[PDB]
């Protein structure tokens, strides 16, 4: 895979708290790396593109989240791999490719504000993944028709484009097209 | 065995956390990427390819008939036997249909060029008669291949409460019959009585009446071939016996008014010795529709005989053969729930009658499943459990976080 | 016809028969033809196909068995009494008039056996016409109540993609009016 000190850390959590994360950057700072060691993608064709930050959110751990980013790891890089593929192609899962689509993508609220309304380096909504797909597009795709999963779909869809409107108060992210020509309205039909 | 389910389920998706006891478990979560999760369950006893006792052999075979779809229609059971028909249930059922048209196509070629001369016609003398020998030689095998085939189930497998029974308890015993009468033709035409072939036609609609024992490879006609047997039981017979009486009651009461030929050559004016026997027969056509009344002058009260003919006519297909076609519906709405259940026990016997007829080796190649490192025995022991995958979604159990074996979600192939 | 062989006639003739029984796609515009059409096609497809699976061995089992009885013209020149060369196909025809009830029994006996001739008529009579094509009727109703729900939602399908493609044919000025 290329897996590090600072995904395995993750994967193998104790009750929400793995002590070594804090430990293991200080470390890397006083040899020196942080947008290398944070960043460094799985470059499997399996788990492509799959960072710490990708794996802080599904074990859905938010405090470390906020330490990912106060360094300034990435929020917006891409998980390409054929596991973040839907299932029509030979994965499991799409959410999206970033991991603000991820946070949305899992009802996840609060680190969807905190990566859009955080001190360092923000995700904004407009960022298209691999297919166009922003937020809106994923949302539109790992929703099913149950009466949980419609549940927050809409909530975490209505919290993002009157968030998109409060922030760039232009165009709307719903007309936001795709790499196929279709909206999140057109790709729901 | 006994029809236990509610116990069967618990055993089955026994899932202990704590990690002293998780050896004690037969559902294990091999991994769990945000809300999709893989469970994996643990075949040890369900399938085992010929050497141990089997819990899937014993509900298919030897258990309670009334909860058998309930125990078949859980965890991986149902997954499992689809796994089976798509690697060899499916192919190899469908040669054994081919094998059996074809059969029955070679048996059919005999009888329409078995001629029909003298003592029973042994000279074949040409080649024609050749390819009519292969023919008969051909089916005898047939026949005492499905005799010594229901002998070895009646001493193994058999003997459920036959022909009421819709799980192959029928076709076991009309493939019986069906082996008698290829041997009993076969006997008379090599003992030289010229009557091979009434027995022989007999055989004949026998065999393709069941072919319909191939429906099961889909739930169409499987489905269709057991309310066939269920309108035949819960309906077309109690027609049959009231049909019987009134026909009984008419056909000696409008052969009582007829004038015997002693009075004189003419029958179908009067009435000798065979009058009930014809008129029974243009009573059955009449009920049907396939009849004419043919109304009568030579009986003595002729007015009193068309009085009694619109009442067969009547109380036989104005009232009860409609109500035959009425009963049914009441029947296909009530056993359908019941013939898709039905079915899938078809559909699972005969899986595991094919699985059953293949060596070891090569159930054990056509395996549904897969080593896994599950967990340690307390000793360092690995315990490698051959398990079976189910991949499965819940946006609501967001704590998955008990046994995930495999950190790396995804079976990265 | 303009190749000159004479049997444009034959093809043509099964041209006509699709066309009128293509006038049923236009019962769109009505829910109760509409309704109509798709039920024809779905009672011919979780019905009268299973039907015409074991009816056809129901029928080469017997038409084969009752042949099988009658004795062939070399023994002469009388078929309707007798077996010769299209003895099996025409037999096939009176068997499918017997099944529905358009037919005559004509009881022979040129057959060898003729007692157990009738012993599998009256069978096929018993199990074709009282049991299967009465049940044929008795699972239809089993249909119709079950996709009769169904089939006010296929309608509503047809009947927008008959919309659809009426004003997609159109220009964009006279959509736009
Ligand atoms: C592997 C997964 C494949 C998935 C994809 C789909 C594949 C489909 C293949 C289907 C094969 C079965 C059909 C063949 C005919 C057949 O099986 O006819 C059967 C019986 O035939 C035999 O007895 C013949 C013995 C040989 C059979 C196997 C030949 C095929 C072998 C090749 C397949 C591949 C695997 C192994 C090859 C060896 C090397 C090791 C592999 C691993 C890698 C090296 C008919 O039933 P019958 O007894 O009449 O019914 C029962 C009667 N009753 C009990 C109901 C009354
Ligand atoms: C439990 C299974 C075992 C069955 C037991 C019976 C077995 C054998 C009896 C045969 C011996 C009797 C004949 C010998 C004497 C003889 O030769 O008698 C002949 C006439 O005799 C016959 O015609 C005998 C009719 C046989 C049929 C019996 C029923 C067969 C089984 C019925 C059950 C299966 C139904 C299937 C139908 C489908 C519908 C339902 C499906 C189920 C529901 C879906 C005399 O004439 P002749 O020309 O002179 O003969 C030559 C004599 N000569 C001149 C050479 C001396
Ligand atoms: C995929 C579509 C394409 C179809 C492929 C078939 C096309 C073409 C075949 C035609 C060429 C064969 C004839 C040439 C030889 C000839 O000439 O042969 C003739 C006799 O030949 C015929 O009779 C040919 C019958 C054709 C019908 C085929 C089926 C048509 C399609 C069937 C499907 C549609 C069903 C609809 C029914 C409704 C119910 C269900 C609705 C659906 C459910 C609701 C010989 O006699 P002769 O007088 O001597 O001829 C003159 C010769 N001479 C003396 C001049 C040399
Ligand atoms: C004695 C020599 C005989 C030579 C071979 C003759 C043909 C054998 C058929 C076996 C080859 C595979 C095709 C059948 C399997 C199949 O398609 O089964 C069924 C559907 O089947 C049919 O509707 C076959 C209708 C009647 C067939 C002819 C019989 C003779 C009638 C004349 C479903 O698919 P299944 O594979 O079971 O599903 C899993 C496949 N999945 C998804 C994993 C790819
Ligand atoms: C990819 C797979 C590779 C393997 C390929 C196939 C390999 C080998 C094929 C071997 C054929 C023979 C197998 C026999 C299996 C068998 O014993 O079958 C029996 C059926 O009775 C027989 O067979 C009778 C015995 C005499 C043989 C048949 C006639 C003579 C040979 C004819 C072969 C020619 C074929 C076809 C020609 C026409 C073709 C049109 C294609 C069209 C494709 C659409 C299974 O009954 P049972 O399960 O026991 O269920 C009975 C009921 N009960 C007792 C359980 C309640
Ligand atoms: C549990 C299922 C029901 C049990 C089986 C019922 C059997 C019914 C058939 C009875 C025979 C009817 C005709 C009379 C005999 C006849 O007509 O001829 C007999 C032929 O005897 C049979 O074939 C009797 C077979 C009995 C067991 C069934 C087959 C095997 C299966 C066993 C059942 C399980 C021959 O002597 P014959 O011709 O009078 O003189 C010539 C003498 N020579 C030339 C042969 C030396
Ligand atoms: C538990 C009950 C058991 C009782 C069984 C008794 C049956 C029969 C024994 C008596 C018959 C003996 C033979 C008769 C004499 C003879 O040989 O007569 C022959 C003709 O042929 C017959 O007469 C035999 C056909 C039937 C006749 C009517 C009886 C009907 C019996 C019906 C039985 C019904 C069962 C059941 C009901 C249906 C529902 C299911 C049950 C309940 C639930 C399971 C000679 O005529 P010919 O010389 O031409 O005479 C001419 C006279 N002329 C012109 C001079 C005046
Ligand atoms: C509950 C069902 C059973 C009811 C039965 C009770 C009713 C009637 C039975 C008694 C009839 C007696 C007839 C007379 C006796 C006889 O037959 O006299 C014959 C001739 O007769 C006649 O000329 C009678 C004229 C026609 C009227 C018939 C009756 C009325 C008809 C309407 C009936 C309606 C009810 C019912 C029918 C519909 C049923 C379906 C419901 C549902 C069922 C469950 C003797 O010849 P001759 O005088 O020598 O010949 C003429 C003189 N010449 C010219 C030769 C010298
Ligand atoms: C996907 C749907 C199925 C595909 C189409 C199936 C076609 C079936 C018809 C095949 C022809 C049957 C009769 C034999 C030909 C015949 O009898 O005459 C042929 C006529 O040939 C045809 O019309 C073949 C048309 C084929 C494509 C379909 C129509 C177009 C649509 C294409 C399909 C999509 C003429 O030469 P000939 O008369 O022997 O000698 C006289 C020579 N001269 C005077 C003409 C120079
Ligand atoms: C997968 C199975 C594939 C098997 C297909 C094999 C079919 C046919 C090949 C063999 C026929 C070759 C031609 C015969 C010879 C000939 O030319 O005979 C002609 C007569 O015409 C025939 O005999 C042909 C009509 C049919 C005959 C019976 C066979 C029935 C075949 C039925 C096939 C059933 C399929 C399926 C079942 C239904 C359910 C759906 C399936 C399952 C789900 C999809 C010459 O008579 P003549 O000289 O006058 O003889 C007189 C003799 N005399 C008087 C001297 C004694
Ligand atoms: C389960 C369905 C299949 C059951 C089949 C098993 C039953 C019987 C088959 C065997 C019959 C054998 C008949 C004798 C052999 C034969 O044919 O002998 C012939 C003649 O015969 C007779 O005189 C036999 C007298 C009439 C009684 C027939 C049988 C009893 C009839 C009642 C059957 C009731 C059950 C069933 C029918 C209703 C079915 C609907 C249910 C539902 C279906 C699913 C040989 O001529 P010859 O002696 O040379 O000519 C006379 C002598 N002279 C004057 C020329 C010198
Ligand atoms: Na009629
Ligand atoms: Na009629
Ligand atoms: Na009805």
């Amino acid at each position: 895979t290329g897996k590090t000190c600072l995904p395995k850390a993750l994967l193998n959590l104790s009750n929400g708290r793995n002590d070594t994360i804090p430990v293991l950057l200080d470390i890397a700072e006083r040899t020196g790396n942080m947008r290398e060691f944070i960043n460094s993608p799985f470059r499997d064709i399996y788990y492509r593109g799959q960072t710490a930050l990708h794996i802080a959110i599904e074990r859905r751990c938010k405090h470390y989240v906020e330490l990912l980013v106060a360094q300034g790891a990435d929020v917006h890089a891409q998980a390409r791999g054929r596991f973040f593929q839907p299932k029509d192609e030979g994965g499991y899962f799409y959410f999206g490719e970033l991991p603000l689509s991820l946070a949305a993508c899992t009802n996840q609220p609060h680190i969807v504000n905190y990566l859009t309304e955080n001190p360092h380096k923000k995700a904004d909504m407009r960022r298209q993944d691999s297919r166009g797909n922003t937020v809106l597009h994923a949302l539109v795709a790992i929703a099913d028709n149950t009466r949980e999963n419609t549940k927050f779909v809409t909530k975490m869809y209505d919290l993002l484009l009157l968030k998109c409107a409060r922030l760039f108060p232009d165009s709307n992210l719903e007309a936001v097209l795709n790499n196929d020509g279709l909206s999140p309205l057109m790709m729901a039909a | 065995k006994t029809g236990k389910i509610g116990i069967f389920q618990h055993i089955i998706r026994r899932e202990v956390t704590d990690e002293d006891t998780r050896h004690l478990s037969r559902k294990f979560k091999d991994w769990a990427y945000g809300p999709v999760y893989s469970s994996l369950y643990d075949l040890s006893s369900l399938d085992t390819c010929g050497e141990e006792a089997s819990v899937l052999e014993i509900l298919v075979y030897n258990s309670k008939i009334e909860n058998r779809h309930e125990m078949l229609a859980v965890e991986p059971i149902n997954e499992l036997l689809r796994d089976k028909w798509r690697k060899f249930g499916a192919v190899s059922f469908y040669i054994n249909v081919v094998s059996y048209l074809c059969a029955m196509v070679i048996f059919t070629l005999t009888a329409y060029y078995q001629p029909l001369e003298g003592t029973p016609p042994y000279p074949y003398r040409t080649t024609v008669d050749y390819l009519r020998l292969a023919g008969e030689v051909i089916t005898l095998f047939t026949g005492v291949l499905f005799f010594f085939t229901n002998i070895k189930d009646l001493f193994m497998k058999k003997c459920p409460g036959v022909n009421s029974l819709f799980i192959d308890g029928s076709f076991q015993l009309l493939y019986f019959i069906y082996s008698v009468l290829v041997i009993v033709s076969a006997a008379l035409y090599l003992a030289g009585i010229e009557a091979y072939l009434a027995v022989m036609v007999f055989a004949l609609v026998l065999g393709w009446m069941n072919a319909l024992y191939f429906t099961r490879g889909l739930k169409l006609t499987g489905t269709y071939s057991i309310m066939i047997q269920k309108i035949l039981f819960k309906d077309l017979f109690r027609f049959l016996l009231v049909y019987l009486l009134f026909m009984i009651g008419y056909a000696s009461a409008l052969v009582s008014l007829l004038n015997p030929c002693a009075n004189v050559p003419t029958y179908p004016s009067c009435r000798d010795s065979e009058t009930f026997s014809t008129f029974l027969l243009d009573l059955f056509k009449l009920t049907i529709g396939m009849g004419d009344l043919e109304m009568l002058s030579s009986t003595k009260y002729p007015v009193v005989f068309i009085i009694l003919l619109v009442t067969y006519i009547i109380l036989t297909f104005v009232l009860l053969l409609n109500m035959l076609i009425a009963l049914m519906g009441e029947t296909v709405g009530q056993v359908s729930k019941e013939s898709k259940h039905i079915w899938k026990l078809q559909w699972a016997t005969t899986i595991l009658d094919i699985e059953r007829s293949f060596p070891v080796f090569l159930r054990k190649a056509f395996r549904s499943g897969e080593m896994v490192t599950v967990g340690k025995s307390s000793d360092g022991t690995p315990d490698r459990r051959w398990c079976f995958r189910v991949d499965e979604v819940n946006w609501s159990h967001w704590n998955q976080n008990l046994g995930i074996i495999n950190e790396d979600p995804g079976k990265n192939e």
